[PDB]
């Protein structure tokens, strides 16, 4: 027939080919959510990846300020791979070589002979370095 | 509710049996028996009408899109110091955006409104039901090879399309407005890489390929057949293409290029 | 062979002249005459709705697609310097200098290029021109001139359209998708277009292609054979002489303005 | 007018959930929503690149916009509008404003510093500790001599 | 035939709200202003890369614009002209005229500094002035 | 005629292969892959490297990387890099740079050779390794 | 009419070659050098080599000798610049910021070229202002 013969192939030529832009738009393993707090962010903003050794490990989700405290907090996550690290571990603002988005680095420290789960806070941490106050201070 | 206000009607039912008639007129033009000695002077013959034919309006506007590249490739640079960097601007606009979607909207404006008024005239004089009755398959005679003409004609015209629109941007920019050669080609040679701009400018070349045949062969097929219904499907080719080479070009990008 | 060569390119250049003859006599019969605005009010309405209502849908579903490609190619090669203040520069500088009345010429010699020329192909098949002029006023000026001055005023208010679509199109993978502190986007894409350089020489570029265009897709059906394959030949030589038209001017208009 | 009841209203319901996208720019919050900010001032002496709807940010967070650059007619001097939100109100009379530069093409814009505690800022209050804007030609000049 | 006459008011509607679109938020094209300004004379020893219609600036907004840049063949001196409006029409005798860049990648701008009283006018010169910087001297004059 | 379309497509495949040749020799692609052996080497900051990073001795790329691993235990960058089997002489002392081409190019990895003589195989290790420095210790340590 | 359509086949012709002229019009051998170049830096093929300021010729490709692992650097200037004395030296001059880099008894056939002046790497030109 022409009615019944090509109702059900529309069905799944329509329904195949929308699945395949749902796989080509990229919408396709957990993490422990670190928190974190700084002065001075710079540059960094959602979806900044986060980095140790030089290669990547993460992203950041979002930023949030407490009205509080009025200082600028990160969401960063780094997976379950990567977890012996001692509360003594300095977070540094690094620059991708000189003119690149700006990620966080995680600067280990000795280990004395606590792990971070859910809900912990780095305490040793270190803010993004302006271009501002480095030249009023040297040429002055 | 019931009336045209909600239920309207004619609109599920409708233009989504015209997708099964389309699935199903490629499935039986590329599933069957192999016949490749027949098919042999039928990809030739149809080679020219597809390939050979459409090159004319591939060359002479090259040299058209290539040189206004290097028009606006130069005021812009000025105050940047990037008068070096001109064929940074000229290869990697014509290897990733411009190339394959501006050559598939020049395939789908001669040869893809050509294949819908080709196969639009079988039908209004039946030549395509002549066909049928004597004892072989219309679908893989005619449609079966136009389909695998406008498959291979593409990418290997668009190949053409990038190298005249290089050499148009090299008239306009190393002959014109004294820009040294060796700082021209150093910008596009060992600037530039493989697998970003030369493998993924072939591969959506086959892409296109196949969304502007199968539209032009469809419309073709699926019209009414009069003196009207052939150039309304003639013109609905061009805008269903247009709409599916621009519309599959944000959808491309998502992988490649970042 | 100097008998036989110089006869058939000398055959075919008194034929080439004469084409331009009889596009030259088509529209000077149908602009020059009395003043028929009171007749032509009811008629340059109806011909406003398959220009330019009709060949708003290729245009607007079609600008966030150009604007989402360019807004993301045009990102990621301008990270290694700031991607702050990017985005408004070299978005919509190209949609006003290359982009935009170029892009939107090729949609409207797709779609009402295309259109113009079956419907006037067609109205020569049935025997339409000849029985108005046995009858009444002759249709050069009764069917051609209200379908020559809506093509004029359509794509130059079409344009607009696609570049403030295409604008805001670049302004969705910049917003609310990798964002690059949309503060910063305004008040300084501003400062880089003005008035006669963008703005104006836009619609400078409107009105040189809408009548290229126009001139081309009402000669191909005043000039088609009264047949079902004349209308589908002339059909497919709009686009291509519509395509040189515009890519064509396009390097005459970037050398004389920019 | 029998498979015109349901079979086709799911299109309907399909389409309406997918016909709404993200848009900052369009229709919602330009115009319509918005926040609650009030206005602060603040007088400089070298804005240097500073343009309107410049982002107003404490170490970094973008907390308001920049309306718009007047001057005095008596003494001119460029004097900024500032658009804090009501999210944020503890700001002490200590603060200072510090503009910094942020790219390569002159680029500027206002890094507010919050004091340490005072007095709570209201809707029209001006605030005196501004900083001026760093220019190169200063810069360079004061290393030779 | 109503259908054909209500779409096109609709589609002269959206051509409109098209042209808001650019002249408003893309670009500000809103005012003509019949320009009300006026013009002085200047002269410099070396300009730079001072271009036409160069912003003047006092303190970093932007307000007023440079015409015509001329070299006069006396001396070989450059002849520069400011476009100031007529607002601002209180300047002190001891203004200096300074060339200053928006920067380090932006345009070669000039900063009007307030000085401490001849109240200028129409068709006068500016006697103080400052030329800009030379990046061939300070590499001499750092090894020297 | 029959005898015009057997011709005219030899000639736009003729033409479709020497615009295909010239994007083999003008463009990106310069020549018209032999199986290298595996390095492993430790560092500190590896920067902004990723896959296909040149490796060079002097200048001369001699291979790329494969891939950017990481120790589970210790938690440092592990780099895997391939030379060809022509440059085989190669003693332990050598420092593994990280320098970028030019100023703000990509970085590659750099390599230098130094003069009972072990030379390097397939499969050790590399002690002498200087690690990529960042932009921030350089004027942190400049000032103090 | 025959007779008038081939006596405008010649004055279409001779307009085609004018027209052709104009478009046509702007559409030596090579002595090799040697160069014992330590750190060649970003430099590679077809660079132009300009000794004084004006280019005299291009860099052949680049390679590793198995022995001393050392580049060679060898040159292609043409035979319009002959005279040019024995006590000269090649130096490594960048352009740019991309990296791309350019060079500044009888030479006629096999010259080895002393004092050689390699590219200075910002990487270890750093280290002599910090120690
Ligand atoms: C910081 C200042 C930056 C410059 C600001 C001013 C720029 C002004 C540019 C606009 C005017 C000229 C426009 C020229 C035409 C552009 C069109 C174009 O680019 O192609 C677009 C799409 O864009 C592309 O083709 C992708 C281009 C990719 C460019 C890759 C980077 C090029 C590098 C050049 C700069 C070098 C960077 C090195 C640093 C040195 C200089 C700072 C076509 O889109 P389609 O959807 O295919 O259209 C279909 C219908 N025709």
């Amino acid at each position: 027939q022409t009615k019944k013969n090509e109702i059900w192939v529309g069905i799944f030529l329509l329904a195949a080919l929308l699945a395949a832009l749902f796989v080509c738009l990229k919408a396709a393993e957990p993490t422990y959510t670190l928190y974190a707090t700084f002065d001075n962010i710079g540059g960094l903003k959602a979806r900044s990846p986060v980095s140790i050794g030089g290669v990547v490990v993460g992203r950041v989700a979002d930023i949030t300020l407490d009205p509080k405290t009025y200082l600028p907090r990160v969401t960063l996550e780094i997976e379950q791979r990567y977890n012996h690290i001692p509360d003594t571990s300095s977070l540094s603002i690094r620059t991708s070589g000189l003119l690149g988005e700006q990620y966080l680095a995680l600067n280990v420290g000795f280990e004395d002979p606590a792990i971070l789960k859910d809900g912990d806070t780095i305490q040793d941490t270190k803010s993004a370095m302006v271009l501002e106050d480095l030249i009023g201070q040297f040429l002055y | 509710l019931l009336n045209a206000l909600a239920s309207l009607g004619h609109k599920g039912i409708k233009t989504l049996r015209t997708f099964g008639r389309a699935g199903l007129m490629l499935f039986n033009a590329l599933v069957g028996k192999p016949e490749f000695r027949k098919h042999a002077p039928l990809l030739v013959r149809q080679l020219y009408n597809v390939g050979v034919l459409s090159m004319l309006i591939i060359v002479v506007s090259g040299v058209f899109i290539g040189m206004v590249l290097g028009l606006q490739g130069y005021l812009v640079l000025t105050t940047y110091s990037a008068e070096t960097s001109l064929g940074m601007l000229v290869a990697l606009s014509l290897l990733r955006e411009l190339g394959p979607v501006v050559a598939a909207l020049l395939f789908a404006g001669r040869a893809g409104s050509a294949l819908t008024a080709e196969i639009g005239l079988m039908r209004a004089t039946e030549q395509l039901s002549s066909m049928e009755m004597m004892a072989v398959d219309p679908l893989r005679r005619v449609i079966s090879p136009r389909f695998w003409a406008g498959v291979i004609s593409l990418p290997l015209l668009t190949v053409i399309f990038v190298a005249v629109g290089i050499w148009g941007g090299s008239l306009v920019g190393v002959s014109w407005k004294g820009i040294d050669s060796g700082f021209f080609w150093s910008a596009m040679q060992n600037a530039v890489d493989w697998r970003m701009d030369l493998v993924n400018c072939l591969i959506k070349s086959v892409v296109f390929a196949i969304t502007v045949t199968w539209i032009s062969l469809f419309n073709g097929y699926d019209a009414i057949p009069t003196s009207a219904g052939i150039s309304r499907a003639t013109t609905r080719t061009v805008v269903h293409s247009s709409l599916a080479v621009l519309g599959l070009d944000f959808v491309l990008t998502a992988l490649m290029f970042g």
